[PDB]
RNA sequence: GGAAUACUGCCAGCUGGGACUGAGGACUGCGACGUAAGUCAAGGAUGCUGGCAUAAUGGUUAUAUGCCGCCCGUCUUGAAA
RNA sequence: AAGCUCGUAUCAGUUUUAUGUAAGAAUGAAGAGCUUUUAGUGGGCCAUUUUUGGUAAGCAGAACUGGCGAUGCGGGAUGAACCGAACGUAGAGUUAAGGUGCCGGAAUACACGCUCAAGAACAAAAUAG
RNA sequence: GCCCUGGGCGCUCAAGCGUGUUACCUAUACUCUACCGUCAGGGUUGAUAUGAUGCCCUGACGAGUAGGCAGG
């Protein structure tokens, strides 16, 4: 329906999301994803750090937590053959929401957020921590500069309150007049 | 008017298959907002035409036309079987596919 | 609204009309929803495009009261 | 689903042994075919009687009186385990005894791993007074006005993309 | 005619398929709106007139309010609205499936189309916006259903 | 002789499915075989 | 007349256990003469009795 | 006290939507409609419409796409080897 | 393969009753017998279960019926000892085992509890009643 | 009873475990239809509106090493 999706990481559980991800754009729908940095793995950080090194201990490894979601939604598809590498080819994975994606809207998976799968009371890893641990040495830029992103980002936000509340306005001087009852009554 | 569309769009999943062997003769449609078997009960029927661009010239377009026809219902996510005069060439797994509305029962 | 515990169906009907749930209910934002999406499916073809109509006229006037 | 029939039968009378026991049990099933196994079996198993050597008189299901009243039932459980046979007891909150024989099976198959065949439901008997209740989780659902909420709802979204970040108050 | 078979191929035996009239859905109701789905026309919104023997249908724009002009077209082509307007005052007993015949219009069709155009504009007007209404064409917009769409 | 007059009876596979998750099991315990004296008539009704 | 003999003996079976239910007794319903069968499983691997 | 409803089964009850199939080749027969003439869904598709001779369509081959396919014959042996 | 008779009362890897072979018993084929001769066949692998019996052990020795010999096809990551099912060329439809987060076609189905760690015969002996 | 001690990608109100109720995918498996052949039966002329060595109707069947038979 969305000729680009933009999904935000953060909050989600790294193999629902891969999984989700995987099925849809094998479909020919374009994903993107953003803020991986912020995605979560259930389980505490042990158990987190380990079932990693298991298999590190074997090629190429990389640490930074996009091309981990990248390995993750790798294994979920057909690679080496067209269609997967295809498919591939439709998936870009970024830490924060480096532009343009962050002038645009951002969506989520209800079935992938760890609040709605995960258990209350029970520990869970983050990516960042987990990337960080394991070598990866762009966390505090990527914090840094992401905080830097909510900056003014809070502004626009405020701005289009205010243009929204004028609107509301408008709409309620002009409400209750004949046009206004004929399109209420047509539930509209 | 600004949209012209008279048809529903939907993407072609893949041929029905087993796990090694695979029947071009009947693909898999999946339909936009259509999630059970009930909601694609109303496409049955319909005409299903794939559009692609040709680099030859042809009769008179440049646009090039499969027609198919809806068979039967899929699984339980909506998804529905259909058929085609022409088998599509495999390479369309994931394009998109318009199901008209013709023929109507309404 | 007050409901003694294991009331049959009689003292629950009872207590429905006395407490007025049923005037409550289509108060609640809820049921306005619930209503206009009701609507919204039952409406025509023809009456989508008075609705359209309708929207352009309000519409009209809505971008008039602003910017002013 | 389940259903409580009532079966009975009076070992084939034969010469000198007119009008037998009459052996009479609520047997419980999903169907009459099951219910008669289960009867054959437990005739089989606690009396000197076979199926061959048996008939069933009678096999009429028996629905509960109140379908909508509340109660409480208190169930003399016997069942066989992986060593020899225990002895159960358990009471269990339910509108229906159908439904309080349902949800016992399937505790006895999730908190012992005991299925239908090895289950024997002996008596299940209607509790009504308070203090006659033993079991702590029973007497839970038994005070004045209880109250409680239902934190952190699950509510399922059919479209598998949301802009609205959903919160799972209630 | 005459001549006798210079080849004796088998005749066909007697087929028992006699010939029936079309059973029509009852949604399709004379003065009924009709939006047309393929052709010349497709997307545009028509007023159904007479049935015809020929399991078509015969339909006007009508012709003034958006030019389609008196055409035959297929039940199975076409979505039934809910919305019918009084066609009894228009006189369809002149159109034929010979009517249309293909055998610079003709200038008799010209004359036929004004006379059903000036009979059913008159009632058209009678109410409001569906000389508007036929004059958009119909189509769909992103998020629409017609599974569930109430014609 | 009415019995041995009528071919033995063709019947194709359940419109519904066989309902159970194994049918070699007895009716008794959740299978497809057996006693199922009343079900018998549904069977057959499915298959044909 | 052969439909007629059909209500009639389930008229009378119907009848026949009220009747047994009304008077506090028990009904030996007839057993049942005539069963058909299925074959359920293939040919394959069947033991040969 | 009385309605129902819940559940099982019956309808030689009614009414649609979707997919494949058109096999036989002048009448012999079993049946229905109708007082009769005649008709019929009754031992296998009938009628209409739409495109066509710078045709319509079909065919050969290179690549490509979704899936499958251990290198051929012989002998060892109960087997793969 | 060929000749006679008979389609008849001729039989059965089926069942029950009687004698501790009979049935004017059930079911299916009526397609069987009587003589002449004519290719190939005397390779076996494994579960049981007869048993010879067991102490570092093992199975030495066997043996009774069965799966395969020459056997495709679907599932089991692959497999000869597993499950279903055995084969003319295609269409429609319904299923088996096996599955339904992706690879892979299908419910991130419904309901009850269990477990933070894997979990999806051998190092075994120490949350409800 | 369970948890730690004695196919890959992946998952934890499981996408793990036991049981319970429904929806669906398929094999050469089964129902019907379309066609090739084998078998069995039957129809056939005071001659056939195509070789009685012809033209047909009906039902089932169709795996396979050595070996046997038949048609090209």
């Amino acid at each position: 329906v969305e000729p680009v999706v933009v999904i935000d990481g953060k909050g989600h559980l790294v193999g629902r999301l891969a999984s989700v991800v995987a099925k849809q754009l094998l479909n020919g729908q374009k994903i993107v994803v953003v803020r991986a940095e912020e995605l979560n793995i259930s389980g505490e950080f042990f158990r987190n750090k380990l079932k990693y090194h298991d298999f590190l201990r074997k090629p190429f490894h990389f640490r930074a937590p996009s091309r981990i979601f990248y390995k993750a939604l790798r294994g979920m598809v057909s690679h080496k053959t067209a269609r997967g590498k295809a498919a591939l080819e439709r998936l870009k994975v970024f830490e924060g929401i480096p532009p343009p994606y962050d002038k645009k809207k951002r969506v989520v998976v209800p079935q992938a957020l760890r609040v709605l799968r995960l258990k209350p009371g029970r520990k869970y890893t983050t990516l960042g921590k987990l990337s960080t641990s394991v070598g990866w040495k762009y966390e505090d830029v990527v914090a840094k500069l992401e905080a830097k992103r909510k900056v003014s980002s809070a502004e626009y936000y405020a701005k289009k309150r205010a243009f929204t509340k004028k609107v509301a306005s408008a709409n309620a001087t002009a409400a209750e007049s004949d046009v206004a009852k004929q399109l209420a009554a047509l539930g509209y | 008017a600004e949209s012209h569309r008279l048809y529903v769009k939907g993407k072609h999943l893949s041929y029905q298959r087993s796990k090694r062997v695979n029947n071009p003769n009947v693909s898999l449609i999946k339909i936009e907002g259509v999630a059970t078997p009930q909601d694609a009960q109303f496409y049955l029927g319909k005409r299903i035409a794939y559009v692609y661009r040709a680099s030859k010239e042809v009769r008179g377009s440049k646009i090039r036309v499969m027609w198919g026809k809806v068979t039967r219902t899929h699984g339980n996510s909506g998804v529905v079987r259909a058929t085609f005069r022409n088998n599509l060439p495999a390479k369309t797994f994931g394009a998109s596919v318009r199901i008209f509305l013709y023929p109507s029962n309404i | 609204f007050a409901l003694p515990r294991g009331a049959r169906t009689a003292t629950v009907s009872k207590k429905w009309a006395a407490a007025a749930v049923c005037e409550k209910w289509a108060a609640s934002s809820w049921a306005k929803k619930i209503a206009q999406r009701e609507r919204r499916a039952a409406l025509t073809d023809f009456e989508r495009f008075q609705v359209m109509v309708l929207r352009k006229q309000k519409r009209y006037t809505v971008k008039k009261a602003l910017a002013k | 689903h389940f259903k409580e029939y009532q079966v009975i039968g009076r070992r084939l009378p034969t010469e000198s042994v007119p009008e037998p026991k009459l052996f009479r049990m609520r047997i419980f099933a999903s169907n009459e075919v099951i219910a008669k196994s289960r009867y054959w079996y437990f005739l089989q198993k606690l009396h000197k009687v076979k199926k061959a050597s048996g008939e069933i008189v009678s096999i009429n299901q028996i629905n509960e009186a109140h379908p909508t009243k509340v109660k409480n039932f208190g169930v003399w459980v016997r069942y066989d385990s992986r060593s020899g046979t225990h002895n159960m007891y358990k009471e269990i909150r339910d509108v229906s005894r159908v439904a309080a024989v349902e949800t016992l099976y399937q505790d006895m198959a999730a908190r012992h791993r005991a299925r239908f065949r090895s289950i024997h439901i002996l008596k299940v008997a209607e509790i009504e007074k308070t203090a006659d209740v033993k079991r702590q989780y029973v007497k839970q659902f038994l005070t004045k006005d209880l109250k409680f909420p239902l934190p952190h709802r699950v509510q399922k979204s059919t479209k598998t993309f949301s802009y609205k970040r959903p919160s799972t108050f209630y | 005619p005459k001549w006798y078979p210079s080849e004796d191929v088998a005749a066909l035996k007697k087929t028992r398929k006699a010939a029936r009239p079309q059973k029509l859905r009852a949604s399709l109701v004379p003065g009924t709106v009709l939006i047309l789905l393929a052709g010349r026309f497709r997307g545009k919104r028509v007023v159904y007139l007479k049935h015809l023997e020929d399991n078509t249908l015969l339909i006007s724009g009508p012709f003034k309010v958006n030019g389609v002009p008196l055409r035959r077209v297929n039940a199975r082509y076409v979505i039934a609205t809910s919305t019918k307007v009084s066609v009894e005052g228009v006189n369809v007993e002149k159109f034929n499936v010979e009517y249309f015949a293909k055998e610079e219009i003709k200038a008799e069709r010209v004359e036929d189309q004004k006379v059903v155009d000036k009979a059913l504009i008159a009632e058209i007007k009678k109410t409001p916006l569906l000389k508007q209404y036929l004059s958009a064409s119909f189509s769909l917009k992103n998020g629409d259903k017609p599974h569930m769409l109430k014609f | 002789q009415a019995n041995n007059f009528l071919w033995p009876f063709k019947l194709s596979n359940p419109s519904g499915g066989w309902g159970v998750p194994r049918k070699f099991k007895h009716f008794i315990q959740g299978g497809s075989f057996g006693n199922r004296e009343e079900f018998i008539n549904k069977l057959v009704k499915s298959m044909n | 007349a052969y439909q007629k003999e059909y209500e009639t003996a389930e008229r009378n079976i119907i009848q026949a256990k009220r009747d047994a239910k009304a008077a506090g007794s028990y009904y030996v319903e007839a057993q049942h003469k005539l069963v058909f069968v299925v074959r359920i499983k293939g040919i394959n691997k069947i033991p040969p009795k």
